[PDB]
């Protein structure tokens, strides 16, 4: 289980994923990010199966860098979860689906609003305030629904977050080697390295 | 199904949902997922109904008869592995059983027993047990201490089955809670989620995800 | 595995005087987990209303289909699209996928707005037609909400009262499948005012 | 699902029951099974729903078509052929079981198609679930040199024995009436057994008996001017 | 478990003001093979009961040897075994659905379908079902196999209510009955030509009909049906 | 392979009162697209003011019935004719049932009758014998369909009192025999228009202290 | 299903019976097994009704087209054409077909293809499920140039045993007599041929 | 395996192919399949080799027992207990046997015991793998109160097509005559009954 | 996978077992117990399928104590194994086996050695230096092989262990919840409560 988290608050949204790599028996690294940023405000996490997961992240990537360059605009997080989802659903019904599960978290400057959703590997795009791909959800979603707000800061995010991984560290089997930060705000992405 | 239970400082909290399923059907939202074994003795309810209802009102039988040529009350520590012991012989046959056995003696003092279907039997201070206990487990581990009040505990465990209600397709209904101290267990009511949510939503101030 | 009762959710429609109803619970899951309490499964296209329940990919999918076609539709005729040729729309378009179907139960409501005449139809997942007088319904609750609008329901009634029969349908029948229910919406449709209303049920 | 074909002396009579089921639910109490592929030949079907539409509509287009390209009345053989052909192409796939009945110049038919691509001719035929209640009525009481007036009886009656005796099949029965020499006559509705009986009690609800979070006015409208 | 091996088909029945009337074909067939031509389904126990089988033959013969046997037992210390204590066809029916239950009970089921016939001490109509699953029910007609699809429905236009019973006669019975075996033999395709057919009246009491024969047969229109579509000639 | 287990159809329903009890179920028997009978009794008078039905595979209902009805007649012997009380009948039938756990009954069995305080009882179980009290339950094939009906107009859920909109509720007034046969017929009519296993016939038991009555209504044949 | 055809002094006869069955529900009991190819060139068919339909439909249009370009074709021509499909198309097909014809140079002929798709000319073939019970009686009752009587009777006999041991098998007798003379089309009711 | 036993005015004749196979290999060509139960009931034996000789031995030793106690046993009672053999031990057995015996009182006699356990008393009775291809054959030739010389040739021609045509049938063709005047032993090699 | 680990050094018997009960999704405690005292000299340690393997080793716990009553005298390690290795031989062709793997760790008083047997569930013995159940001894028995000696003292023998946990922390999926240790030497069973 890739565990990976996402929480929209007052001014950001806050994706948060594991950073283990188990191929079998090994956990074979114990730093990996999974996450590649699409646009200068839009990041995308991504869990599901081996070697899928990055070849369908960088695809999108390049299609929205694309799309950057030839119109000189960035695409609204909205209609960068509408194409994620209408390639998911294409691929739901290929020869081979890509086998892969996505958080696209997004600051939309024209609306100053952040924005999260959740998108399977069928297709099934929901916005939400918070949410969570596999058996993370199981623990953290009731978890935030008794610890959320529309109203906090990104440092109560932040908080509320750990408060999720201490959860995930004390009743998940597996060990997932901790996880990478990143906040999506109006002043674009970065890391948050002490965690 | 969401069932939990755990030690504190003023005894032992033991709270339940009410739903009953078969496949996606809701069969029942008003079912006793707890057995008051004896006036010290509760046990918790969680995978198949006639199996944990059946073998724990049977369990009731044998505790008995333990006070009538023992003359002194069943441990919690016997009166579950008589249990486990019992689902042991049927291991394999298809038995489906999820328990925790809660109670009070003098030389234990407050003790929770985990008993499986599977012959697991475990001692310890905190347990949720059934297919929302992940749930349960979230807000329970958050804002567990040990040093809760009878009601401070009896709300936290309220409140777990509460939000494993909302989430877990196959819990809900209500919320049966009990308080277990050294002068036995104490029933604190039947509270429905239809009235409860509302309630807990407004006077919290959680639960955002829904719109209200 | 089975892909129509993954998500969850359930959709019902109901003729009255003047006037035609449908409503939609709010819940969408990954089976025992619930995800989303805003998941809409009515959309309207026009004066046309389009309630779908299954796979939740394939309901998002339809929606975006049908609102491309349309929209197409009202270019070239220069008018928006009736439910009566709207439903058969539907039909065409799910059977062209007979073979690689969407696993939906889409149900069309509306009024005509030539002859002011209330329709309501229904479907299976690859596109036959169930043109009823009275009710349709739709989703993994669909034998609860047949038993409640069967004894429910009573030919002619006003818009007022109709939301009463639709709204007690839903709910109660919601209640009794695990994998509906978190919130629901009532659409109460005359020729010319619509009225949506966010109904309060319980939460589990 | 039961549906029937009888021949008599000018012509020929199909109908149908109209129950439409989804397992042991039903979806429809008062289906229409009895199809047109043109204004003389109609078709009745059973099986997959969605399949016999579709097959008939298909058809039915190609028939219209054809009818246009040779100046013609279409004949009940050529929808035959090209229902027959399609069904076969794809393996019993497309669940589609009809009886077609029609006149044409050459005179009156009756056929049965399977859905592997099987047809049969006869002068009385029955498929679905009550194929057997109604062939036995059929079996029972069909005779050569029937009349129109007979011939719709013991149609009507075929389904009928479908409909008390089948639990796939109910409700209602439709007839269609195919003469030599004259328009076809579709009777929807031609018997009407199984009305339900008054409820001893109304459900109407007090208003405002269902609690409410919030309303709001739909724009169903298009863009105003000003 | 097993599988059938020789089996009879269709046994249908039903009832009448005075009485019952059983009816059942004379073959026993090996899958597709007509195999054996001269085999008796009904039998009789006493001058009250007649029991229709239909499934695999070789438990028909077990059944056949257990009411036998019952006769034979019932008679034991019984004065009254040909008067107040003689068998009943309730007594022979739940014996038989007692074994059929059981031996399902078992994984073990006797692979029939047998319907009891017959009228009672105080004149009553007696008919009841029973299979393999040890399920039994009664009705005014009952039929089992493809009687069950096709005879039933024939029955009922006489006898579509307990009302009716009254109403109907012992020769608009038989002609009902006799029709439905001909309508069988048209459209059952492990069906015989040659049945027997069994009445048990409050007054005048069993009689066993053997050797009879479906008659009065359509086959005339055939020579008119050409092709399967398009052929003419 | 051999198949043990059958599908006889059918639906049950029991509705408990403040002074009476119902058990009501069809009188159609089934299997796959054919009707059995139309008339075949389901529900059964137990003896001790005690019904009873259980409704899925019908020989495995007659057994238990019979089963239950043996265990009546055993009682009276062995405990000097003492009355069985509804919640001491449940608790034996729950031992019948739990008996064959490992090769069940294949039924929903509901009880119904008089409690010790002269109020009126149901009990429901299900097929390995897991059982609870109740108001109301229906069971069998068209349960799914008659169950929210019944928590709609028996125990008035969603349903609150005009004008306080949603704030007050609508308050739980017992219900009258004659009202109860009501919402049994309604329930029965509307689940014989949508389900195909259920007709025929109705067969309503009602107990009270007098004894057990009976009352029969004709279903749509189709 | 039971089918034969036997050539004879004057030329060929085709038989059947006129069962169609469904397990053991009769779908029709008057079916017309006996199907044309061309005026003197017909088939018996055995097996599935469609798969056999669908052939026979194909190799009267090859035929009809043979015809308009290089006159009338050859019964082995025919069975040809019969062979080509059945063999190519194995996998997905269910029909074993006998082909029985009439020219003036080669007189009375009959081919038979079963399953495989294989070609056998034969003196007189059977075929169906119903053949396995009258391998014994037809081997020691045919005869090489029978009359046209005898010949009929040999089928009706054959036919008759056929229908009473096959479940598969019944109705009424077709049969199709092809001759210099003509087409003559024969017919036996189950009254005629079951007291035999 | 062909199988067959026929009676006739003064008593049975038994009939049987001597052929045993393993897939297509013959184990054994000159098998012997007429076995004796007792001094004139004998028995035919089809299915299993194994299963057909274990019951044949213990229905000998039933006979033999009933023998000492109750004097000879009737035809009936022999067919009874290879009944109770087969039918109570269907689950385990593939036998399908043909029991045929010598009264005074009741003459020849004839019983059939196929696969499920059930009896069938008859004129005359066939089984075996081969008997599928001269039902048609033997239904058409049979007669009641035949000769000793007519039901030796009926016998001997019905096999002969049943080896004919069935792979599972061959070899010689052995007859077990029961009369009052005793018990004859026939055999007929393949140069004689092939040319028939 | 249940870690249980076993050194013999030149004194004493050192084994270490996970602390962590995982059923399905959840770990439902923290501090579980994998040992029971079979006589003062000699302990067993356990894993394999969830019930068996606490009522195997109470079982055995049970008839060795019984021994010990009945003959005022401890059985030496390698008669108390040889007992259980029959006990797990007997097991493997019964109706429904015991599917436990132990280590049994003991003192022999009379020769004056520590003694280390493993016994898998099929009944297969082997004394060992270092001993190892299930995925631990894809990590651990390498490592071993290359940090051992007969003559190491406890102190040596804890850090040695230390080592192996650190190993299977890092590489390692599941999380096992850390170790308890427990020494076997001439004094009896003692725990080490901070590891
Ligand atoms: C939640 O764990 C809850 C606790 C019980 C004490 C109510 N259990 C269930 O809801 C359980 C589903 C579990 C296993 C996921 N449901 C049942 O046990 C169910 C209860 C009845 C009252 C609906 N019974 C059931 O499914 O029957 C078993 C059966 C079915 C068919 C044939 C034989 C036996
Ligand atoms: C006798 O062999 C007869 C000859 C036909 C040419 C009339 N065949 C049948 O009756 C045949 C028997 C089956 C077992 C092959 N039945 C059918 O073909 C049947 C007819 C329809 C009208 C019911 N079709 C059928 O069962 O479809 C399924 C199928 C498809 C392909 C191959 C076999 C069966
Ligand atoms: C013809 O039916 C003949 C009659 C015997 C009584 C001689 N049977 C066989 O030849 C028989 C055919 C098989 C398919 C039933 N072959 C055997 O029985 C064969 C004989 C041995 C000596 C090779 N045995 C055999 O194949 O053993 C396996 C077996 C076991 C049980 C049932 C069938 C087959
Ligand atoms: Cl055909
Ligand atoms: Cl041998
Ligand atoms: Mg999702
Ligand atoms: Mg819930
Ligand atoms: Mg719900
Ligand atoms: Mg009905
Ligand atoms: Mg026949
Ligand atoms: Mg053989
Ligand atoms: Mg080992």
């Amino acid at each position: 289980m890739d565990i990976i988290l996402g929480i929209r608050v007052q001014d950001s949204v806050i994706l948060a994923s594991s950073k283990a790599v188990t191929r079998g028996i090994s956990v074979l690294k114990d730093s990996d990010d999974k996450t590649r940023q699409l646009s200068p405000h839009t990041l995308m996490s991504f869990a599901g199966e081996a070697g899928d997961t990055v070849q369908f992240a960088e695809y999108i990537q390049a299609n929205i860098q694309l799309y950057s360059i030839r119109e000189d605009y960035e695409l609204s997080p909205q209609a960068v979860s509408s194409f994620v989802r209408q390639e998911l659903a294409k691929s739901i019904r290929s020869r081979r689906p890509y086998q892969v599960n996505v958080l696209i978290g997004g600051y939309d400057k024209k609306k100053n609003k952040p924005e999260l959703y959740q998108i399977d590997y069928l297709g099934t795009k929901v916005e939400l305030p918070y949410g969570a791909h596999g058996y993370s959800g199981f623990y953290t979603f009731s978890l935030l629904d008794h610890h959320y707000r529309p109203d906090m800061t990104t440092e109560e995010g932040l908080d509320l977050l750990k408060l999720c991984v201490q959860e995930l560290e004390k009743r998940m089997p597996m060990d997932f080697k901790g996880v990478i930060v990143k906040i999506v705000d109006k002043d674009g992405i970065r890391q948050v390295d002490d965690f | 199904t969401t069932t939990l239970a755990f030690r504190f400082q003023g005894g032992i909290i033991v709270a339940v949902d009410s739903r009953a399923t078969a496949g996606n059907w809701v069969a029942s939202q008003t079912v006793k997922k707890v057995i008051e074994i004896n006036p010290f003795l509760l046990g918790t309810m969680a995978g198949g109904a006639a199996d944990c209802q059946f073998w724990e009102t049977w369990l009731g039988s044998q505790c008995r008869l333990h006070e009538l040529r023992e003359k002194e009350r069943i441990s919690v520590a016997a009166a579950s592995k008589i249990l486990s012991n019992l689902v042991y012989q049927y291991k394999g046959a298809g038995l489906s059983m999820g328990t925790m056995i809660c109670g009070y003696t003098r030389k234990e003092g407050p003790t929770i027993y985990y008993v499986d279907s599977d012959g697991t039997r475990l001692k310890g201070d905190i347990f949720c047990v059934g297919s929302g206990q992940t749930f349960a487990y979230g807000v329970l581990d958050s804002n567990y201490k040990w040093d809760l009040s009878v009601e401070d505990a009896l709300y936290l465990g309220k409140r777990s089955i509460l939000a494993a209600a909302h989430r877990n397709a196959y819990s809900g209904g209500s919320v049966n809670l009990y308080h277990v101290t050294e002068d036995g267990w104490i029933y604190h009511g039947n509270h429905d989620v239809g009235e409860l949510f509302w309630k807990v939503k407004e006077e919290e101030g959680s639960f955002n995800n829904v719109i209200g | 595995s089975d892909p129509s009762s993954i998500n969850g959710g359930i959709v019902v429609a109901m003729t009255g005087k003047d006037c035609v109803a449908i409503a939609c619970d709010l819940r969408l899951g990954s089976q025992s987990l619930g995800v989303s309490n805003k998941f809409e499964k009515i959309f309207h296209y026009g004066h046309v209303f389009l309630g779908i329940t299954g796979l939740a990919t394939d309901v998002t999918t339809l929606n975006e289909m049908f609102r491309y076609k349309t929209n197409l539709y009202k270019l070239k005729e220069e008018r928006a699209i009736e439910p009566e040729t709207f439903t058969q729309l539907v039909s065409s378009s799910l059977y062209e996928r007979r073979f690689g179907p969407y696993f939906v139960g889409p149900v069309v409501a509306g009024i005509n707005s030539k002859s002011g005449k209330p329709f309501i139809a229904g479907f299976d997942l690859i596109g036959c037609i169930d043109e009823a007088k009275d009710f349709i319904v739709s989703g993994t609750a669909s034998d609860q909400l047949f038993g409640m609008c069967e004894s429910l329901y009573e030919p002619n009634l006003e818009p007022e009262d109709l939301f009463e029969t639709i709204s007690q349908a839903l709910l109660n029948a919601a209640d009794r499948d695990a994998l509906s229910g978190w919130g629901a919406v009532v659409y109460i449709i005359k020729k010319d005012e619509v009225v949506k209303r966010y109904l309060k049920m319980r939460q589990d | 699902t039961t549906i029937v074909g009888v021949k008599f002396n000018n012509g020929v009579v199909i109908a149908a029951d109209t129950r439409s089921t989804q397992g042991p639910i039903v979806a429809d109490k008062n289906c229409a099974k009895l199809h047109r592929i043109s204004p003389k030949i109609w078709c009745a079907g059973a099986g997959t729903a969605a399949d016999t539409e579709a097959v008939t509509q298909l058809i039915g287009s190609n028939i219209e078509l054809h009818s246009l390209y040779t100046s013609r009345e279409p004949r009940v053989v050529s929808a035959l052929q090209m229902l027959k052909q399609h069904l076969f192409k794809y393996q019993g796939h497309i669940g589609a079981y009809l009886i077609v009945a029609g006149v044409d110049p050459t005179g009156s038919h009756l056929f049965s198609i399977h859905a592997h691509g099987s047809t049969d001719v006869g002068y009385y035929l029955s498929l679905g679930s009550g194929s057997l209640a109604a062939m036995a009525v059929l079996e029972s009481h069909w005779k050569q040199d029937l009349t129109k007036e007979e011939a719709i009886k013991l149609a009507s009656d075929a389904i009928q024995a479908g409909i008390w005796n089948d639990l796939g099949s109910g409700s209602n029965v439709d007839v269609c009436v195919m003469e030599i020499g004259k328009d076809a006559e579709y009777l929807r509705n031609y018997l009407t057994p199984n009305v339900r009986e008054e409820k001893q009690k109304s459900y109407k609800f007090p208003r405002g008996t269902t609690a409410v979070l919030k309303e709001s006015i739909v724009n169903i409208c298009d863009i105003q001017e000003e | 478990t097993q599988q059938p091996i020789v089996t009879g088909t269709s046994v249908i029945s039903m009832k009448y003001d005075n009485g019952v009337i059983i009816a059942a074909d004379n073959l026993g067939s090996y899958g597709s093979l007509l195999r054996f031509n001269g085999v008796e389904r009904l039998i009789p126990v006493g001058d009250n009961t007649v029991v229709g089988i239909s499934g695999d033959i070789s438990d028909m013969q077990h059944i056949e040897r257990l009411l036998k046997d019952l006769v034979t037992e019932n008679a034991y210390d019984n004065p009254l075994a040909d008067a107040e204590e003689a068998l009943e066809p309730s007594y022979i029916f739940e014996y038989l659905a007692t074994v059929m239950y059981q031996r399902r009970s078992k994984m073990n089921p006797l692979w029939n379908a047998i319907i009891v016939a017959g009228v009672q001490s105080n004149g009553d109509q007696f008919l009841r079902y029973v299979n393999l699953l040890g399920v039994t029910y009664s009705s005014p007609t009952l039929a089992t196999g493809f009687g069950a699809h096709m005879a039933n429905p024939l029955l009922r236009k006489v006898v579509d209510r307990e009302s009716d019973i009254p109403k109907t006669t012992v020769q608009v019975a038989e002609e009902a009955i006799v029709n439905a075996m001909r309508v069988l033999y048209y459209r059952d395709a492990r069906s015989s030509r040659n049945f027997s057919l069994a009445i048990i009246d409050k007054n005048t009491g069993l009689t066993f009909k053997k050797n009879l024969q479906v008659e009065n047969m359509k086959w005339d229109f055939a020579k008119d049906i050409k092709g399967y579509g398009t052929q003419k000639i | 392979q051999f198949n043990p287990y059958g599908d006889n159809g059918g639906t049950i329903l029991g509705i408990a009162g403040e002074d009476f009890a119902v058990l009501a179920g069809d009188t159609r028997n089934i299997t796959d697209y054919s009707i059995n009978s139309r008339y075949e009794p389901k529900v059964f008078d137990c003896g001790d003011n005690i019904v009873m039905s259980a409704n899925g595979f019908a020989a495995d209902g007659d057994a238990l019935v019979k089963r239950f009805k043996n265990s009546v007649k055993w009682y009276h012997f062995d405990h000097n004719d003492k009355k069985l009380s509804i919640n001491s009948a449940a608790r034996n039938i729950q031992h019948l049932l739990y008996g064959k756990r490992f090769f069940p009954y294949y039924v929903h069995t509901i009880i119904a009758g008089l409690d010790e305080d002269g109020k009126g009882a149901v009990y429901s179980f299900d097929p390995v014998g897991s059982y609870e009290r109740e108001q109301c339950r229906a069971g069998g094939a068209a349960a799914s369909l008659i169950m929210p009906f019944l928590d709609n107009q028996v125990n008035f859920k969603n349903q609150y009192e005009p004008g306080t909109n949603g704030k007050v509720k609508k308050p739980l007034k017992y219900l009258s025999v004659e009202e109860v046969i009501k919402l049994v017929r309604d329930s029965f009519t509307s689940a014989t228009e949508r389900h195909i296993q259920v007709g025929d016939g109705l067969e309503i038991l009602i107990v009270t202290k007098d004894g057990v009555r009976k009352e029969f209504y004709e279903l749509k044949r189709d | 299903t039971s089918i034969m055809a036997v050539t004879f002094k004057d030329g060929v006869i085709l038989g059947a019976d006129s069962r169609t069955t469904t397990g053991a529900y009769i779908a029709n009991r008057v079916t017309d097994k006996l199907t044309r190819v061309h005026d003197k060139i017909w088939c018996c068919r055995s097996g599935s009704a469609a798969d056999t339909q669908a052939i026979a439909d194909i190799v009267q249009y090859h035929l009809e087209l043979y015809t308009s370009q290089y006159g009338t074709p050859s019964t082995e021509t025919a069975a040809s054409v019969f062979k080509e499909l059945c063999y190519e198309n194995k996998d997905n097909l269910t029909a074993g077909i006998i082909v029985a014809g009439y020219d003036d140079k080669n007189k009375g002929e009959v081919y038979t293809i079963p399953l495989g798709g294989s070609v056998h000319k034969l003196p007189y073939a059977i075929a169906g499920s119903g053949s396995t019970f009258i391998y014994g009686y037809c081997d020691k009752n045919f005869r090489e140039n029978m009359s046209k009587e005898e010949t009929v009777d040999f089928i009706k006999h054959s036919l008759s045993q056929a229908i009473k041991w096959d479940g598969s098998s019944g109705g009424v007798i077709r049969m199709v007599v092809l001759t210099a003379a003509g087409v003559e089309r024969l017919i036996f009711y189950p009254d005629e041929y079951e007291q035999l």
